[PDB]
């Protein structure tokens, strides 16, 4: 749901309450997503949302941070 | 002909834009809003609606692709060493600050202060961009590592390390200058790069505006929206631009001519935004596609082509990040006090006519002597640095003069 | 409206930039203009594309020839065939017929 | 292999448009024509003028 | 209509800055870009409107 | 990678080694010197 402070989704038929309220509840700039898992770690981009989040399915849905790539430093001196 | 002496080092901005604002218009909630009659008289009309908001979903993707070529360009997020030990050079303005905010350079955050600037309204919505400005400025960092520690090898395939003061070495080797220039006046070249890196953010900020286009395009968006919504109360030849005023004050039979009218004025109007957010989208997505080349070519390697980043001989360039776009500063080679001498196209001795190898015949009034040509350091001309063809008569202009040869003494004393 | 540029002033840069590529090579386009002999340039211009010098040294009389026939049988090429420019007439029509 | 032994310069002619003809549309006249009540109807319609 | 065409022409306009700043003012390397051969050098010439 | 002998024809020489920064020390092998002496 977009732009909703997320309290708001109960207001607004069979099976649609259990999307509604429900247990997982996750609150992003885009708005707030249900059905999803938020997670620590990172990794690459599947399907976007906003904001730099990217929903993904591993078995469940998960939402998480995007990932840059692999941190690489170049052993750099002035001789080498 | 004319040769020079000297040399100076510059830098100079170049800023594109690469993407505009992300917005959303539905029909209903605009067109009628929260009425059920209109709606069903809109209903009649067809599926305007459905293609309107296809289209506009198109450019609000497109946005996203846009900043994703532009920026994201290596697969891995370089890092700089902990010091610094540029062989002289100092970085420290375009290199990230930690003792700031989040990532920004101080060239960064005098750009985003610079640029200054829709809340929610009856049927609009913004969305918000799928990088953050953080990713973004990580994207720039990872950059500009890379092309201080790796030179442009990292552009092809594995980043391999090299000295800074080596790398620009035979960075001059590309323009055709040789590499002893830059290892004899190392520090007099460090010295001019510093001075015109901190020349630069002056120029920025005692200008009261140069960034221009960066601002501009974000005005037009603005205005052109005002104007949709200013086109909303508009009799369009009815009786009242209150679509309750129309339905409470007269029979529903009556009332639907006028509401007919509204509808049509309101969707000619949409259509026409819609147009023009089209044809705008389509220039910015041409400037950043130019704004990619130049990321490729100039950034990840030297260029050969005129006038394509800077003026004058190209050596490397650097970007940097900007609310709705990017900004590069090219490093370029000018030459400067140039002397002039009287030439010859080749020297004709023992009947033979000898050609130099690479550079040209110059004279300072008596003598003659081989020098490179983009710069002054004459030699003697010898017999390796010159070749022979032909014979003396054909060519048109020659001089006469003697040619040293290096083994003629050495084996004079060692008969 | 009337153009910015009046026509005589467009000819005034095409006759500089002209003059410039024409007794300075192209230095101009970096820095300072320096001049340079134009066959001495003409010879640069050889080895940058795998022919030595000599190549032009030897054989000047011969290309000086052959630039001069080409350049004037240009002006006959542009004279004789009508639908030689075909482009910005092009542009003149369009725009004329959509105002009509 | 084969390698030549002459050459031929060549002069070639390449054209491109680079302006069109400035204009402008004094908007109301063309629609309305110095006549009062037309001026006066075209102002319901809003700001496409 | 009007816009469009602008647009084409601008576009047109462009393609021609590159060509002079590229040509008329050095060499280049990149094939069929200036001419059909090896490049050598470029005049400009101007026209009505182009 | 081709590592080659530093000899005297792929190497040129300019000026003193006073001015230059992270200048080595080594000797660059001349080719003519051998033949020299086996002729003279
Ligand atoms: C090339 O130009 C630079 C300046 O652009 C010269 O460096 C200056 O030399 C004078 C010598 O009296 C000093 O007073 C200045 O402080 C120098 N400038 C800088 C920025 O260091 C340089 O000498 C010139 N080259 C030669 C060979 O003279
Ligand atoms: C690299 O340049 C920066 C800025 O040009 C230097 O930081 C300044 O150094 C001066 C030296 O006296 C201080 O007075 C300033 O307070 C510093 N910060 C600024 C200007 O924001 C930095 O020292 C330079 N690094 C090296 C190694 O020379
Ligand atoms: C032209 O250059 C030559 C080469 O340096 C000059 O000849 C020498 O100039 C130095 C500089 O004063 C003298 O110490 C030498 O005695 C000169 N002769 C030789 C054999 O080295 C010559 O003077 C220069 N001419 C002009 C007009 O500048
Ligand atoms: C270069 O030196 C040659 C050798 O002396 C010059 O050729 C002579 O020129 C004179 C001038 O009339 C003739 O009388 C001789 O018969 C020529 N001899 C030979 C072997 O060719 C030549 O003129 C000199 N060129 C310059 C430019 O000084
Ligand atoms: C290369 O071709 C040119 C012509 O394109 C040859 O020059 C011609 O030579 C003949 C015989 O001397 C003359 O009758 C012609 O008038 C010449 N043409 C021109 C345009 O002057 C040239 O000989 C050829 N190269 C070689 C090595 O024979
Ligand atoms: C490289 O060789 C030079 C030449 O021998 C060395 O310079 C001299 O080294 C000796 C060694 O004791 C000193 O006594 C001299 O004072 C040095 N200078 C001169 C002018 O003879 C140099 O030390 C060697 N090593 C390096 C790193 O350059
Ligand atoms: C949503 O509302 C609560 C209380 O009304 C408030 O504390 C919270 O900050 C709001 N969320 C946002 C994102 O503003
Ligand atoms: C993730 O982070 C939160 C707060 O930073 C923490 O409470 C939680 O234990 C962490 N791990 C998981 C699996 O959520
Ligand atoms: C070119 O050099 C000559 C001396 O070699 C000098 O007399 C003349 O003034 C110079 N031309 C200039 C400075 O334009
Ligand atoms: C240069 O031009 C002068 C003009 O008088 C002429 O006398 C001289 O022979 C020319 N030099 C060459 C090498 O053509
Ligand atoms: C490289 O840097 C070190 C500093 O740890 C310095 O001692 C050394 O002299 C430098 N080498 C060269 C060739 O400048």
């Amino acid at each position: 749901y977009q732009d909703v402070n997320c309290t708001e989704v109960p207001v607004a038929t069979p099976t649609w309450r259990v999307y509604s309220t429900g247990s997982n509840v996750f609150q992003t700039r885009a708005g707030c997503l249900i059905g999803a898992e938020h997670v620590n770690n990172s990794y690459e981009c599947d399907i976007p949302i906003g904001a730099g989040i990217c929903a993904s399915y591993q078995q469940s849905i998960i939402a998480y941070t995007m990932s840059l790539g692999a941190e690489n430093s170049v052993a750099y001196s002035n001789n080498s | 002909i004319a040769i020079p002496t000297n040399f100076t080092i510059s830098v100079t901005t170049e800023i594109l834009p690469v993407s505009m604002t992300k917005t959303s218009v539905d029909c209903t909630m605009y067109i009628c809003g929260d009425s059920t009659e209109c709606s069903n008289l809109l209903l009649q009309y067809g599926s305007f609606c459905t293609q309107l908001n296809r289209a506009l979903t198109g450019i609000a993707v497109e946005q996203d692709k846009n900043t994703q070529e532009v920026f994201a360009q290596v697969k891995q997020i370089y890092k700089t060493p902990p010091i610094k030990d540029f062989g002289g050079f100092n970085f420290s303005q375009i290199l990230p600050d930690p003792s700031k905010p989040s990532k920004r350079s101080p060239i960064e955050d005098l750009l985003f202060n610079k640029v200054t600037l829709a809340q929610k309204f009856n049927g609009l919505t913004v969305l918000p961009p799928l990088l953050t400005d953080e990713m973004i400025a990580q994207y720039t960092s990872a950059l500009l590592a890379g092309t201080i520690t790796s030179g442009w090898t990292f552009g092809a395939g594995p980043a391999l390390q090299i000295p800074f003061p080596m790398q620009m070495a035979y960075r001059f080797n590309g323009i055709g200058v040789t590499q002893n220039v830059l290892y004899e006046n190392q520090k007099l070249i460090a010295n001019q790069f510093n001075s015109a890196i901190g020349k630069i953010q002056d120029s920025l900020s005692s200008t009261p505006s140069a960034l221009g286009k960066l601002q501009d395009v974000v005005n037009q968006n603005a205005q052109a929206l005002n104007t949709l919504v200013k086109q909303l109360s508009s009799n369009f030849g009815a009786i009242s631009s209150v679509l309750n005023d129309i339905l409470s004050r007269l029979d529903p039979p009556e009332a639907e001519v006028q509401i007919d009218r509204l509808i049509t004025g309101r969707l000619q109007s949409l259509q026409t935004y819609v147009t023009q957010q089209l044809i705008r989208a389509a220039e910015i997505r041409a400037s950043a596609n130019l704004a990619a080349t130049k990321m490729s070519e100039c950034v990840l390697g030297q260029s050969k082509r005129v006038d394509f980043c800077g003026k004058g001989y190209h050596l490397m360039s650097f970007p940097q990040s900007a609310p709705h776009g990017v900004v590069f500063l090219h490093v370029t080679y000018v030459p400067a006090q140039e002397k002039n001498f009287t030439t010859a196209p080749a020297i004709c001795h023992d009947g033979k006519a000898h050609f130099p190898r690479e550079g040209v015949f110059v004279s300072n009034g008596t003598h003659w002597f081989v020098t490179q040509r983009n710069f002054y350091e004459p030699q003697i001309i010898t017999t390796d640095n010159t070749f022979v063809s032909g014979n003396c008569d054909v060519v048109i202009g020659i001089v006469n003069n003697t040619v040293y040869d290096p083994l003629q003494p050495e084996l004079d004393s060692f008969k």
